[PDB]
């Protein structure tokens, strides 16, 4: 990027000292905490475990959610909404001037496979599988007793049974379509694109300047000057270039730091909503929290909080 | 901290010195003197394009000795302060001499163009010395043309920094062979000034 | 890596090149289709010349990309419009396992086709071409990533293997509506936390 | 005479650099949108200052406009320039012509008394009812002329539309011009005239190699936002 | 010992950029590695406060399975916790 | 603050040209960012 080539610009660079090596290192550790990240947040479970055989779990229906079994991709509904949702010239100008887009690791097939293990373990099983190996049980029990858990009597849950189930299949419809309506919501996802299109587009017209050169291009200096010249003219285009290189690796190295910050809020909310019950107020949206349902999205992570909230007061003297 | 009032504390400032207090010059036990003197001085000084080098070792060389009676109309320098030159060391000291045309000095330098850089004399940009030019019309220049000394004219390529070429083939300037023998279009590449 | 001894991963070495060595002049007869050095009424350029598409207005010499580049070329002999692509692409990384474990290595080239040879066992994934490792279909953990769902490890009449990534072991769950499972016997399990808390203070005096 | 408004015309291609669905953003002498400037009837055709540009337009019958003159003081003493046809061809002369105050050409050829000093003379390819438009841009160098005509040539006013001329010709002529002339032909019509200014201008390229959109940067604030 | 004062300072003055720049990249990068060290330790605090002071009922916060108690060691530049922790085994069906 | 009036100095910058954007662009992504910090400590509470 610094050279375009040729070998008198890389004659003088090698005088400038080594600093086209420590720049690589940087974006090398950038690449590597990318890595780390995902398979940190994600790999929280160390059996794949089946999709349930039959599907009868008192009334609620999860068809939306679980995985397709005819479909060979194994997005599921609401993931088919968001792999949709959100998108992903000078993408091919990145590779014409040493603009090296690496792949991720993991597949997001695999992060398909990951999510399913998750919610087949956690409406199997409940949250006895975090805590080693899996114990079924009953989903009419985990409920009533999840309800134990803020203080509710379990009988409760009972006399109501029918009741309550009509709520879940509907409002899980209410947010389907939701997504539908607006991708304003997924703008905290697709920021983080952004961002990085409105850094190459820059770094690759930066090169359209001069810093006080006679032009732009170094071939065109070249062809133009002789051999005694050509240092006193290039070495300006060379720090420049150096410059806006350093600007850029900068810029990357923050945005890492915050990306980083979220990934880890991103891990403990997994560990501590989905894998769990919780009753830190407020860590899971509004309301006594009840149970949580992950799904992946592009470079992120959604998670759906299902609470309980109580209405109709009435008074009493005590 | 520039200020006159500071909060309770500890705080860094600048470093330990540890004076030098002595001065010391270690050197050769060298006693021999530069034969520069007749060098300057000598009666013959070759044609460009036969240059005459000489190589000098094991002596000494003040440069104000020359200033008794110099007399340098052109002096230059490169890589080097003149100031400096009795303050210093030098291990290869290479002397080179020759005569030309005045018109011509301004060719002889690190990356000049012309007759002289690129078919007699070539220096390269890396280099590092001095340059001492002087008008000599008074000694070597005579009545009737004075043509003792000659110069390149006509070469197939431009030669290298620091090339002796004293090539004397027939130059072929047209597209018509040389057969060995002076013909049309081929020229004697040797001139006289 | 500044050293003579190397420890298990995976390390960057430069981009690819893929050399012109071919010079056209444009006032040489036209050439196209083909990696090679050419001019254009002075401009210098290197690449592919192919074909163009485009509608070159009867003044118009140069089409101009944004990064000072020229995509469209127009003839000054015989005035047709052709397009123009650079091909150095593909940086090259090195896979090797310990130094004092063996010697052999593996290369892998970034983004790069394999039929576009280059290079002097073979294999095309989706991170590029994947040279002097043997490929196997079976599954274990990760040891050294490739990418795209590939990991590579030495092992054993040894020499170094790539496979795809292994999610873990499979298993299923016997649920039904009156089933339960109840725990017997109980365990004491002691593991190990690590965390930094800091680093080394430094002073630096930068006038001398 | 009147006032005429810009109604975003007076567009041009602004270099010979082939694009393609670029929306790209430049500086250059245009004409700014919807600007106030003199229209004249035809009966003058008067010298006037030529100090950056003229974007020149034409309404008449048929071939009124008999051409152009272009110079510093259009006589004798200072070369000047004259564009004229001789019903099949346009011819273009860089001479000292003795050009008299009224260089009428009745349909007698009167425009110059003498001709010397002829450092150019050139002979080109053939070209209310008929609104052809002209752009006309001096260096001390080359020159450009630009054109284009429209079959919506009305009397009024010009209708409000958008397109951009092309650099059809650029012949060098070296001297220097500040004052122009029209010439109309003595029959025995009406013209705009717009000063070109320095101003930034974006411009909006479509799927195929052409200009059909461009934003003022200077109109107001808004545009502002719209550049940044 | 080369050139004299004028051309000294017409050379020192590359010198004391390029040095410059260089110390201003190495401050940069403590700077970034310093933040990211302080995250860390916030971390080990909040951690030794909730698992060595007390017991905790989050969940893999602590290390797998329930969390009984937890024992500080230090270490150069760091601290390592011990976790006693619970997991049941031997599983068996029954009838609900 | 580079300038400041002397039209020959922003020729001469213009040459550099982009940064003067980013400048101004990074301030503004950390001015604005301030705001949202505030109402993420005051405004969870959704009444009066
Ligand atoms: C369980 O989930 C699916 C998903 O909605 C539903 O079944 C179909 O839903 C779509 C649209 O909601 C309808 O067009 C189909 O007619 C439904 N088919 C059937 C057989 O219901 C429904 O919510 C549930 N289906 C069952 C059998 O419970
Ligand atoms: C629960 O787990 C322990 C773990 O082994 C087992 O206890 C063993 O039982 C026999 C006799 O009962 C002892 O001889 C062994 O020493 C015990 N093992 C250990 C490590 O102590 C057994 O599986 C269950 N406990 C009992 C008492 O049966
Ligand atoms: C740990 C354990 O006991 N798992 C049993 C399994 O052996 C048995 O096959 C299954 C159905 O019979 O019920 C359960
Ligand atoms: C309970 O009594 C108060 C006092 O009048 C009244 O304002 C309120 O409406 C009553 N509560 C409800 C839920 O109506
Ligand atoms: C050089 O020539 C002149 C004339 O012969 C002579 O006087 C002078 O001493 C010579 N230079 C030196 C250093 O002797």
């Amino acid at each position: 990027y610094i050279c375009g080539d040729s070998t008198e610009c890389s004659n003088l660079l090698l005088q400038y000292g080594s600093f086209c090596t420590q720049l690589n290192r940087a974006l090398t550790g950038i690449a590597v905490e990318q890595d780390k990240n995902t398979q940190e947040v994600f790999a929280q479970v160390k059996q794949i475990y089946k999709t349930p055989p039959i599907k009868d779990f008192g009334g609620f229906n999860f068809s939306q959610i679980l995985p397709d079994p005819s479909k060979p991709s194994k997005r599921s509904f609401i993931e088919d909404l968001l792999f949709n949702k959100v998108t992903l010239d000078l993408i091919c100008a990145q590779k014409f001037n040493g603009l090296t887009v690496l792949p991720p690791l993991l597949t997001d097939e695999m992060i398909a496979q990951y999510t399913s293990a998750l919610l087949a373990g956690t409406i199997t099983s409940g949250w006895t599988f975090g805590a080693g190996a899996a114990l079924q049980i009953p989903f009419a029990m985990q409920m009533a007793y999840r309800f134990n858990g803020i203080g509710v009597t379990q009988n409760v849950l009972y006399e109501n049974q029918k009741l309550i189930a009509n709520q879940f299949n509907s409002a899980i419809g209410k947010i389907q379509d939701s997504l539908s309506s607006t991708a304003s919501a997924l703008g905290k996802l697709q920021d983080v694109v952004n961002q990085n299109a409105q850094a190459l587009n820059t770094l690759v017209k930066q090169l359209s300047s001069n810093f006080g050169a006679i032009s732009s291009v170094l071939n065109d200096i070249l062809s133009r000057l002789d051999k005694v010249e050509a240092e006193v003219q290039i070495d300006r285009l060379i720090t420049g270039r150096l410059q806006s290189l350093q600007t850029y690796v900068t810029q990357q190295l923050i945005r890492a730091a915050e990306i980083r910050a979220s990934a880890n809020l991103a891990a403990t909310k997994m560990s501590e909503c989905v894998l769990g019950q919780s009753k830190r107020v407020d860590f899971c949206g509004k309301g006594y929290h009840l149970m949580s349902f992950p799904q992946s999205a592009p470079h992120g992570v959604v998670f759906l909080h299902v609470t309980y909230v109580p209405a109709q007061e009435k008074n009493f003297t005590t | 901290l520039k200020s006159f009032t500071v909060e309770k504390g500890i705080y860094q400032t600048s470093n330990f010195r540890v004076q030098p207090t002595e001065s010391i010059v270690r050197f050769p036990n060298i006693t021999n003197l530069c034969p520069f003197g007749e060098v300057f001085n000598a009666t013959r000084f070759a044609s460009v394009y036969a240059w005459n080098r000489k190589r000098i070792s094991n002596c000494v060389a003040d440069y104000s000795v020359l200033y008794n009676s110099a007399s340098f109309s052109t002096f230059k320098c490169y890589g080097v302060s003149p100031t400096k030159l009795n303050d210093l060391c030098f291990t290869n000291v290479y002397a080179d001499s020759f005569v030309i045309r005045g018109d011509e000095v301004r060719q002889i330098a690190p990356g000049q163009t012309g007759k002289i850089a690129d078919y007699n004399y070539k220096l390269p940009d890396d280099f590092t010395g001095c340059v001492i030019a002087w008008n000599s019309n008074n000694l070597d220049s005579k009545v009737g043309g004075n043509y003792n000394y000659l110069y390149r004219l006509f070469r197939k390529s431009n030669l290298k920094p620091f090339e002796r070429d004293i090539s004397t083939e027939i130059y072929q300037a047209g597209s018509t062979p040389c057969n060995g023998v002076e013909g049309f279009n081929c020229y004697f590449p040797l001139q006289s000034y | 890596l500044k050293s003579f001894t190397v420890e298990k991963g995976i390390y960057q070495t430069s981009n690819f090149r893929v050399q012109p060595t071919e010079s056209i002049v444009r006032f040489t007869n036209l050439v196209k289709n083909k990696c090679v050095n050419f001019n254009f009424n002075g401009l210098t350029g290197t690449g592919v010349l192919t074909e163009s598409n485009k509608k070159f207005l009867p003044f118009q010499q140069f089409g101009r990309d944004i990064a000072d580049t020229t995509d469209a070329v127009r003839d000054p002999q015989t005035l047709e419009i052709l397009d123009i692509t650079p091909c150095s692409f593909g940086g090259v990384s090195v896979i090797t396992p310990g130094t004092n474990t063996s010697n052999q290595v593996a290369v892998l080239y970034q983004d790069v086709n394999c039929t576009e040879v280059p290079v002097a066992n073979v294999f095309q994934t989706r991170a590029g071409c994947l040279i002097g490792a043997e490929h196997v279909n079976n599954s274990y953990e990760c040891d050294i990533p490739i990418g795209a769902g590939i990991c590579a490890s030495y092992q054993t009449s040894q020499s170094i293997i790539a496979y795809t990534m292994s999610l873990g072991a499979e298993n299923s769950v016997a649920y039904s509506n009156n089933s339960i499972a109840i725990p017997t016997n109980f365990t004491i399990s002691v593991t190990t936390e690590i965390l930094p808390v800091s680093m080394t203070k430094t002073s630096v005096d930068c006038t001398m | 005479p009147a006032y005429t408004n810009s109604f975003t015309r007076g567009v041009y291609y602004p270099d010979k650099v082939f694009r393609s669905s670029v929306l790209h953003s430049t500086q250059d002498l245009f004409l700014p949108f919807f600007s106030n400037v003199t229209w004249f009837h035809a009966f003058d055709n008067p010298v006037l200052p030529f100090n950056d540009g003229v974007y020149f337009a034409s309404t008449e019958k048929s071939n009124i406009i008999r051409g152009w003159i272009f110079g510093t003081t259009l006589d004798s003493k200072t070369q000047s320039l004259l564009i004229v046809n001789n019903a099949t061809n346009v011819v273009i002369k860089v001479c000292e012509f003795q050009f008299c105050n009224d260089p009428f050409l009745g349909v007698e050829f009167r425009v110059y008394s003498s001709a010397n000093n002829c450092t150019f003379e050139y002979v080109s390819q053939p070209f209310f009812k008929n609104l052809r438009e002209f752009v006309f841009k001096n260096i001390d160098g080359y020159f450009k002329i630009y054109s284009k005509h429209t079959p919506i040539n009305l009397v009024r006013d010009l209708p409000q539309g958008f397109s951009a001329l092309e650099p059809l010709v650029d012949l060098p002529i070296g001297i220097n011009i500040t004052r122009f002339q029209t010439l109309l032909a003595l029959h025995r019509a009406a013209y705009y005239v717009g000063y070109l200014q320095p101003r930034t201008f974006l411009l909006k390229y479509n799927e195929n190699g052409t200009i059909t959109d461009a934003v003022d940067c200077a109109l107001d604030p808004l545009s502002e936002t719209k550049c940044t």
